[PDB]
């Protein structure tokens, strides 16, 4: 059978953060759509390297004619305040025997797919994946400063 | 054990057995004044605590496992199972609360013309949860 | 599908009180029949039972201060499939006799997220 | 001469009417919450519990 | 979040007199609630609550 395999990188290279601790970043993988397996898939992750590797594999799929198969991922760090904030990922057959990799850049409330009636409706944005599915930080405040001041 | 908490370091002011060499599950607190406790036993024997002086009037406690939620009450030194609740077998309870006790300041939730709701007041109360598979129903 | 109800003295034996039966006639709506209520003397602290032959047996699943002039509604809970999922009992004023009802479980709201827009393409 | 009372009182009416009876009326059951009696549903029991 | 509500109507105390009646939850003859629900969208897995 074949499967699955989600690559990515956080980058901390564009901040000059290196005194992080990588234990306290966490992403996580849902599945919701067309699933036959009495539960959907899902898994957590950590880091792999220090440029920020993390890599799911092994990943269950549905296979023949355009099978799709819905997986979710959650950027986040309890440090830092990713960009991103959620991730679509789309797993559809190609017709030559391919399986066709897509993902998207939703946010935290908003409908992934349209509702099955709008004619036309809008479509979300994709990033290029040739490398990895590249998260990153937020450009503007990059760090989730918990502590309000005074004055 | 019985501890006395002073200033100074404690003592062990008692050690005792309870009335049977049981395995215990949990304990819930009986009252204040009348010095009582009930006592939960793993293989599900529930037994009444007078533990010394400290030196009609029902009372009704309640308890949850995930096989149900089954109420019971004491009367005349003895307990009685008031009634049961348990789920069927493919389902199972999940999530369990009770009633916190609460002082009162509003019996009333208003509105912007001076109008009022009235919020809704009752103390015995408890709520839970119950997931049952392939229905996929999350009851409330 | 027949309910037989009864109170127990839970020492004595389980005393009976009623028969109900619960009928499917539409595609997804169920109801109940009272087949005959047997109404005896009735007062003080009571334990109830309930039992349908197959489904559902309930053997205490209510504690009430019972009075022989009922006046009380009894739910009888279902759910999507048409299976008996609980039984239980509340005071109704305006009964003078022991009528049941049947409840579908009010379902929730799933409330609301944003939405995609209708053609937010080419607009 | 008691036309002078008369006229003046009217001038009493408008302010309770406009404005005091904008939103700060007695006797209207929304002022008697404070008053309100505290419901008693068990005043037997005590139902300790886990 | 579900809110207990005496009555959903803006003005009324349903049952509640508390002069003297003494309701007994033991019988069963309570006041029972009328209810409104909504619910949230929430970004992160909540373990427990209090
Ligand atoms: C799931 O499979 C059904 C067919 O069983 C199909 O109609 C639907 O488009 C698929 N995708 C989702 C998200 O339901
Ligand atoms: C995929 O989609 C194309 C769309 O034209 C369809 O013709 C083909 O049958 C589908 N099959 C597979 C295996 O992807
Ligand atoms: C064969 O699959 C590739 C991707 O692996 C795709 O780009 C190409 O279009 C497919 N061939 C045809 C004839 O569509």
């Amino acid at each position: 059978a074949r499967r699955g395999t989600i690559k990515g990188r956080l980058d901390l290279a564009a901040s000059n953060i290196t005194g992080f601790v990588s234990t306290r970043t966490s992403f996580k993988l849902y599945q919701i759509g067309n699933f036959s397996t009495e539960y959907p898939y899902t898994s957590t992750t950590m880091f792999q390297d220090d440029e920020g590797n993390f890599e799911f594999a092994n990943l269950p799929l549905n296979d023949g004619v355009n099978e799709t198969t819905y997986y979710v991922m959650y950027p986040a760090s309890m440090d830092f305040n990713l960009k991103p904030n959620r991730i679509l990922i789309e797993f559809k057959n190609l017709e030559n025997g391919t399986l066709q990799l897509n993902a998207f850049k939703n946010f935290f409330g908003r409908e992934y797919f349209p509702s099955k009636d709008i004619t036309y409706p809008e479509k979300l944005q994709s990033m290029k994946v040739h490398p990895y599915i590249t998260v990153e930080l937020l450009h503007k405040a990059p760090i989730r400063s918990y502590l309000q001041a005074r004055n | 054990l019985t501890i006395e908490v002073t200033k100074d370091q404690p003592i062990i002011k008692s050690r005792s057995p309870l009335s049977e060499r049981k395995t215990v599950d949990s304990v819930i607190r009986l009252n204040e004044h009348d010095h009582q406790y009930l006592i939960k036993f793993e293989d599900k024997d529930h037994l009444l605590f007078k533990l010394n002086p400290g030196k009609s009037s029902h009372i009704f406690v309640t308890e949850h496992d995930t096989n149900g939620i089954y109420g019971y009450i004491i009367e005349n030194d003895t307990v009685k199972q008031t009634w049961k609740k348990a789920v069927n077998s493919k389902e199972k309870m999940v999530a369990y609360s009770k009633r916190e006790t609460t002082n009162l300041n509003t019996l009333g939730i208003t509105l912007g013309d001076k109008s009022v709701l009235y919020k809704y007041l009752y103390p015995n109360l408890a709520a839970y949860l119950i997931a049952n598979e392939e229905h996929h129903t999350i009851t409330f | 599908d027949i309910l037989q109800l009864s109170y127990s003295d839970d020492a004595k034996d389980a005393i009976p009180l009623g028969t109900f039966e619960i009928d499917s006639t539409s595609d997804g709506n169920v109801t109940v029949t009272t087949v005959n209520i047997q109404d005896v003397e009735v007062s003080g602290e009571y334990c109830l039972n309930a039992q349908i032959e197959g489904k559902l047996d309930m053997p205490c699943f209510s504690y009430m201060k019972l009075r022989t002039p009922l006046k009380y509604d009894l739910i009888v809970d279902v759910d999507e499939d048409n299976e008996v999922k609980q039984v239980s009992l509340s005071y109704d004023e305006t009964n003078d006799a022991i009528t049941a009802t049947v409840r579908y479980p009010e379902a929730g709201p799933t409330a609301p997220v944003t939405k995609l827009k209708k053609k937010t393409k080419t607009y | 001469m008691f036309m002078y009372i008369v006229f003046q009182g009217v001038l009493m009416y408008i302010g309770y009417r406009k404005l005091n009876s904008m939103g700060l009326i007695p006797n209207a059951k929304g002022d008697w919450l404070p008053w309100e009696r505290i419901a008693h549903y068990n005043n037997g029991l005590q139902w300790f519990s886990d | 979040v579900v809110e207990l509500y005496e009555s959903l109507t803006p003005d009324e105390r349903l049952s509640n007199s508390s002069d003297n009646f003494s309701y007994d939850p033991l019988t069963g003859h309570i006041n029972k609630p009328q209810f409104q629900t909504k619910q949230f969208i929430f970004p992160e897995i909540i373990k427990t609550m209090s």
